């Protein structure tokens, strides 16, 4: 009894813990769509000059 | 057998919403967009094309 | 290359449409057995004792 | 980031509710047993004599 | 997981209706004025032309 | 200036809808709440003697 109180005590930690880290991932995502967005602008100026 | 504090039907209902819930999120989040892929994740190939 | 790359855009919205249907139909029924999962066997029980 | 801080302020309705209905459950057995062993004692002894 | 105080959805879609909306009055703006470049902000170049 | 001076007059409607709805679903969460916490106290006590 007391071992499986003491997994499932981890595995709900674990669990809380995932979701702790895919916050991070999406923000990091968010800000290189945002770069990227910028840069084919620059691309697209360029092209235009020649 | 009947026992107390042992509703394990209710953890599966729980789990079922809850994948219910996820994919009626993602849906949305689709068809209000507009757009296939948006993100970064649904395909890793055809945003390079 | 417009035409061409305008396959990537978005579904045909008859099909998300219908997933989007299916899935808010199916949340309901989820809803309504797990309530009754909660309601039935506490209940049942304390009839019992 | 709002996203992310709404996962830290409250559970789903759905386990908190049925705690809430389990507990319900169990008090009334609690003081059910709790007045027959009251009246246990005394009662089966007065008869000795 | 349901959750309350978590309407993310309608924060994304008042975004993407928000661009929607301001591309609109843009182009509302271009016709009416019938002239390509307008203000001083869409081509760095063509005014000194 | 009447561009300028028209940007802080109101919100959005959407928002505010959207708070309203929250806060109105979530008065009859308090009210049903306070309801079975008056129901519990002393039901629970009269059966005790």
């Amino acid at each position: 009894s007391e071992k499986l109180r003491g997994q499932i005590s981890g595995l709900k930690r674990a669990s809380l813990n995932a979701q702790d880290g895919i916050s991070l991932l999406q923000t990091a995502e968010g800000g290189l769509q945002n770069i990227q967005d910028m840069l084919q602008r620059m691309r697209e100026l360029a092209v235009q000059a020649g | 057998a009947m026992y107390i504090n042992t509703n394990v039907p209710s953890l599966t209902a729980q789990r079922y919403l809850g994948e219910t819930n996820n994919a009626v999120s993602k849906s949305l989040e689709r068809l209000s967009s507009g757009l296939r892929i948006n993100s970064a994740s649904d395909d890793a190939s055809g945003l390079a094309i | 290359l417009t035409a061409a790359e305008s396959r990537i855009r978005d579904l045909d919205i008859a099909d998300e449409m219908a997933k989007f249907t299916k899935n808010q139909i199916l949340a309901q029924s989820n809803i309504s057995m797990l309530a009754q999962a909660n309601s039935l066997p506490q209940m049942a029980l304390s009839l019992l004792g």
